[PDB]
């Protein structure tokens, strides 16, 4: 018996060599392996395999390599590979990825990947499944930007604020031990992950340092609070301690140093550089050149993601909003004609190709959409398959390179730079099962289902008042994994490694599950998963023109973008 | 008015369809969620109307043409489900490949 | 160069289900007045006792049909079906309680279906 | 002093021998009985009879025969009786029945139900008053779903599901330990009683036991997950031991027997037989004839509630569209063809009207409606009388015994059936306080308040911007009973016995009321209060014909319903 | 705009309000809610205007009669009570037996 | 359809929008609410038409003048702001002292 290959992937979704458009863009991923046994594929509904006896076994208990969750036919779309395989979950953890059924019956079972009395099964035939995006640019200002971000993939949230007030509507900072704890035992209700970033400055040690014994996760570094040296210097010498991550946005205004200032007082020490290319914050013009630097860990947020016709007038007005600049006065005009740069925003979408922009992030509420890391991140690989070609690396037709290295951007390079990655980034056997499900015609746009922890949190699904799920109106909604005391095993609280040996949790009353970061002062840009590219990044001071290898790094903005008017109401 | 929540999320359908015609009446080609309002909301108000089930799965494949929509809008719906009280009571109806 | 999002655009050639296991045909009749359909990874002895087919033949077997499909037997019909052979441990628990450990035990299987009124235990 | 019976009935509601129409239908309910001594009648405002000295005591503490809370001149309708009186809640529970009010002046009060310090009061006059509906057929699939059945009178959701998953959009199963542990977590931010179902599959005991001991309240068997002999018995084996009750959603493709079959692994055992009609799932044809066992506790689900003209084109294609079968392969419309039958669903309407099938359910999100379990029994009872005329059973021209027969089947029969009439399921002494108001003309429409453990948790109420209550918009909206902790006085889980005893509500951190299931296993159709008949029912294999007593039971569709397009904006 | 709660609800009323107003347009007989919908629309929509709580306690009986409504609504609805802005401020209004 | 939060927001600005155009229509000077909801429904509409930012920030100038709203309605305006879909992609339009 026999399958033509069009039946196949419309019956268990796509197998080795198939490929898949993203949403619609001109991106194709192609099945690089697949670990199934064909004629054994595990499928559930009436008279399916996963029954008693047959695909399902009906001997062992929970313990015994049973499953609590299999997800079926799973296209896998993460830095580890572009692949077909069924998923294990069990006590919220990846467990398993291979072949999942019944040994009784079946060849080529995963051995911990049983299904049993124990398992729930999800079908992921024909859709894509990723890790949850990691967005480590949060502004804490509005709990509405919580949904926005489950909307489109993000399970990770790391950032800091309090709420619309002045501090936390510019800078990611949560400051001092009563706001952090005040906003740890906030995030209890927030069903996503959360880290916490103090304040970056001081000029003693003690001040900030009490910060991270209160349950701070890292630091920020931000110019509204004074992006000094000695600022810089005492943030890094806590991070070294404390094993957490700082981010910086620098001194735009040059103020008490130029860019080479800067990086004189990190003195190589490891720092997250925050929107690098600088129309979200930096040393004016040349903050972009930090994304050469080996001890630096860079990331875009997403407005200048990527370079459109509608770019620049945005982002001049904005700036001129948000800063109460007038149009009338020469050193306003002049601040802002030195921070929004075309030459820079279209130098980016480049850097992002050549793998040396390793992150993407959102700046949600200060100056970045919450629910647009993951839109962006594949528009700006669009963008650039159409404008530089396929890359080299390329083979099949396939854009797997340009997927691999797109994808890493907001799931594990953010997870390594803010020293998480042990629990999330990427769907590892190990990991903590932070998944999205997503059709490939809403790929990148809207999550089909978003898993936390092993239970859904957020799905696309209609009336709950009908005979079935799917009649009108099909909107996002909070699910199961985000109701009553449910939302503190789903959810997962990071902090350092001082607040938990000190018993933060407890003396909070924290419930949900605590992560700890750690492993973050010994990495570098050799770390970034296909993003791991070091250069010397030329800024002309006269002309803002980047240069790379002595060759000016130019594209133009285009007119249309996928991924837009074709899905959104408004 | 006892409006119940189906009755308080199904206005939002009549809204977006209401949108979703001043846009087409302006000649643009609608897109995905446009054209789904706009096909939902005329089997609600079909039921509301009293006709069948039978006739609503027939009348809501003529709603919205190929030259209606956006390229590829056609491809993404493969169906448009709603439930409305009928004369008889609440009913599904789905349109399959209501745009050809 | 129309867009249809999220196509496929799936390989040449065709998918060999079940390679390199040995098939057998045998004929199978619907005795009953109701209709019976079978899946694809039922342990093929112990189908409804109605069924009626050499028992034997289906010991340690299932049908040959993609995962997840089903063979469909209307009151009365009488069709040819292609088994292929279970794998993994070949054991089979549960279902109709005929085998409850591996298939070779094919005379302990034939003597609990004969006694429960399985139909073409031969 | 003489007030003429329209007068009396509009200041107080009815009185004995008075009939009030059941919303828009041909249903009249007659008052049988009251409780109150004329002149005496309680009621709450200015100048009215509850004040200090006169129908409230002033002397007397809590303790002392003093209610929470008095419901003022109900109209009860419950399987007990249909009759006036006032009902008297303390710590959440129905403590007294009968007349309220002050012994010191008033005649007749009921020693327990005093109206002293500590007694709220809720009008009920011109009010029906009924027991909170007992849904035992719940997919978990979307949490909006609990506000939809709230607003149609549904107190109690039991059955099974982790959210959107395959697994529990086919099937009522939080399957294993650990999604059993979540759900119990997730419950607790549900404002409804809840009980989890375990999956009723297995070859071996232990798997399906750990699920009953881990906190399960049940077991669901269903053809998706192999409703194989082995499954059958075991999970019987299994509630026999753990006193609670299995529901069953049998072998629709009689894959490995007939109905006789399924019997015969029953072995006499009690069961729940799910949707019994067997649209919702079953052996093709004849699953409806389990309804005739003494066994056997059968339940309808909604959506074939009751036949009309739509019925069948809606059913063949909801099936169809949701089994992915394809209209040009024969096997699958002659699978479709053999379930969706008009002679089996027109019988269900005759044999619900004969006490025949015991039991309402929605099957909420997998193929019923969450909101209209008690809207479709009215409807069902309207038909009936309709069609088939008054019962015989009827006198003084009311329909009180078909009114009885047709509550019972939302109310106290699913309650019994689940082991839980104990705590809930009727308007009786020693109850849990779980009642649900209705205007006569919304009646089994919109509840107009819903009283969970004797605190209001949803109501239809207006504008909360307004000098008063009623201004528009009136909508349906969680009251304080929802609210903070007071969520966890106000519902029950339901839970095995053996998992109460290990301990599992305190290892989880449970705060709601724990119940216990318990008196499944000695029950039979003789303990379906007005739906107690056994008989043989003949289902024709050609024709699909049903007989009971050798008379063909059949019966036209309907064009048009009561409690329809009067009421409902969409 | 800086809407508060009841500035967000009141929204559905106007809404529900036009899709009833729809339905009587092409020639059906409304019900309950729809009559409801029309009736405090209509309302709110007269304090926006600047008439008094006295004129619109008067017009308000005179927006649906017995022959725009289904059977029985007319005996459903015992009065329809609004509040809106005035010139004055809130008030409210209540409008008694409005379909004769 | 596939709403997201913010699509579901922003239905109540079309809304807001529609209830204000009813209310010029019928001759009354605007209010606070009102002129913010027509200038912002006008600048996501002209999105969704394919205008540009720049387009934008000019015509939402001219929406409404001085005449159409009542007084200190146009000094209590200092801007007005909405992101919308462009065929780009969601950019923010800030009309600035839109009603002169
Ligand atoms: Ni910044
Ligand atoms: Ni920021
Ligand atoms: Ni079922
Ligand atoms: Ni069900
Ligand atoms: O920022
Ligand atoms: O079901």
């Amino acid at each position: 018996m026999k399958i033509n290959r069009q039946q196949y992937a419309e019956s268990y979704g796509p197998t080795v060599g198939d490929q898949v458009r993203l949403a619609d863009t001109d991106l194709w991923i192609e099945v690089e392996k697949d670990y199934t046994t064909y004629g054994d594929e595990a499928n559930f509904g009436g008279g399916k395999v996963l029954r008693e006896g047959m695909g399902e076994n009906g001997t062992y208990t929970r313990t015994e390599n049973v499953l609590d969750l299999l997800l079926t036919n799973a296209l896998i779309l993460d830095y580890t590979g572009i692949y077909k395989a069924d998923i294990g979950v069990k006590d919220g953890y990846i467990v398993g990825i291979g072949k999942g059924g019944n040994p009784d019956i079946m060849d080529g079972v995963t051995p911990n990947m049983i299904v049993g009395t124990a398992t729930e099964v999800i079908a992921a035939e024909g859709k894509i499944v990723t890790a949850g995006g990691i967005d480590t640019h949060v502004h804490f200002i509005n709990p509405d930007q919580v949904d926005v971000a489950l909307a489109n993939g993000i399970t990770t949230l790391f950032g800091g604020g309090t709420g619309p007030a002045e501090g936390s509507k510019a800078t990611t900072v949560t400051p001092g031990p009563w706001n952090i704890e005040k906003m740890l035992k906030s995030t209890e209700g927030l069903p996503i992950n959360v880290g916490i970033l103090g304040k970056g400055h001081g000029s003693s040690i003690a001040p900030i340092m009490e910060q991270i014994d209160a349950g701070a996760a890292g630091l920020k570094i931000h110019e509204d609070w004074g992006a000094t040296p000695a600022s810089i210097d005492r943030s890094l010498t806590v991070a070294d301690e404390a094993d957490v991550q700082v981010a910086i946005h620098s001194d735009t205004l040059n103020e008490a140093g130029f860019l080479e200032d800067t990086l004189r007082a990190i003195n190589g020490r490891v720092i997250h550089s925050f929107h690098v290319e600088g129309a979200g914050g930096g040393h004016a013009p040349d903050i972009m050149a930090m994304a050469g630097h080996p001890n630096v860990l860079p990331s875009s947020t997403n407005p200048t993601r990527p370079f459109t016709v509608n770019t620049i007038d945005e982002h001049l007005d904005m700036l001129m909003v948000c800063h109460h600049l007038k149009q009338n006065i020469p050193e306003d005009v002049a601040f802002a004609d030195s921070r929004i740069r075309p030459e820079t925003i279209a130098a980016e979408d480049i850097l992002h190709d050549l793998g040396i922009i390793s992150m993407m992030s959102t700046d949600a509420l200060a100056m970045g959409r919450a629910g647009e890391m993951v839109l962006r991140t594949w528009q700006t690989a669009d963008k650039m398959k159409k404008q530089r070609g396929p890359l080299a690396e390329e083979k099949n037709g396939s854009d797997n390179f340009r997927a691999k290295r797109y994808v890493s951007k907001y799931t594990i390079n953010p997870a390594i730079a803010q020293g998480i990655a042990h629990e999330v980034g990427s769907i590892e056997e190990g990991k903590f099962a932070d998944l999205v499900l997503w059709e490939p015609k809403f790929f990148g746009v809207k999550a089909d289902r978003v898993i936390k922890g092993g239970i859904i949190a957020y799905a696309q699904i209609g009336d709950p008042s009908a005979s079935i799920p799917t009649p009108q109106p099909v909107m996002g909604r909070r699910m199961y994994g985000t109701v009553g005391d449910l939302i503190h095993d789903t959810n997962i609280t990071f902090m350092s490694k001082s607040s938990i040996q000190q018993g933060v949790p407890a003396k909070l009353g924290l419930k949900r599950r605590i992560g700890t970061v750690k492993n973050c002062r010994n990495i570098g840009k050799k770390d970034m998963k296909w993003n791991d590219v070091t250069t010397d990044i030329d800024i002309n001071p006269e002309t803002y023109e980047v240069k790379v290898d002595g060759e000016v790094l130019t594209c133009e903005p285009v007119k249309e973008l996928p991924m837009a008017q074709r899905y959104f109401l408004f | 008015m006892h409006l119940n929540p189906a009755e308080k999320e199904k206005l939002q359908i009549f809204l977006a369809s209401e949108l979703a015609l001043k846009r087409k009446a302006r000649g643009l080609k609608l897109n995905y969620p446009e054209a789904v309002a706009i096909i939902t909301s005329f089997i609600m108000e079909g039921a509301r109307d009293g006709k069948t089930v039978a006739m609503l799965m027939e009348e809501g494949k003529h709603v919205l043409t190929r030259d209606d929509v956006m390229e590829g809008v056609p491809e993404m719906i493969d169906d448009i489900q709603a439930e409305a009280t009928f004369p008889d009571g609440t009913k599904l109806v789905t349109v399959h490949n209501p745009i050809s | 160069n129309y867009i249809v999002p999220g196509e496929y655009r799936v390989a040449e050639g065709e998918i060999e289900i079940n390679a390199g296991r040995e098939k057998t045909t045998i004929r199978v009749s619907n005795t009953g007045d109701r209709p019976i359909q079978v899946g694809s990874h039922i342990h093929f002895v112990e189908v409804n006792k109605e069924l009626l087919f050499d028992r034997a033949e289906g010991i340690g077997r299932r049908l040959n049909i993609p995962s997840g499909t089903a063979a469909r037997f209307e009151p009365g019909e009488e069709m040819e079906v292609e088994l292929t052979e279970l794998g993994g441990n070949r054991e089979v628990f549960g279902i109709s309680d005929l085998t409850n450990g591996s298939v070779d035990n094919k005379e302990l299987i034939l003597q609990r279906a004969k006694e429960l009124g399985y139909k073409g235990v031969e």
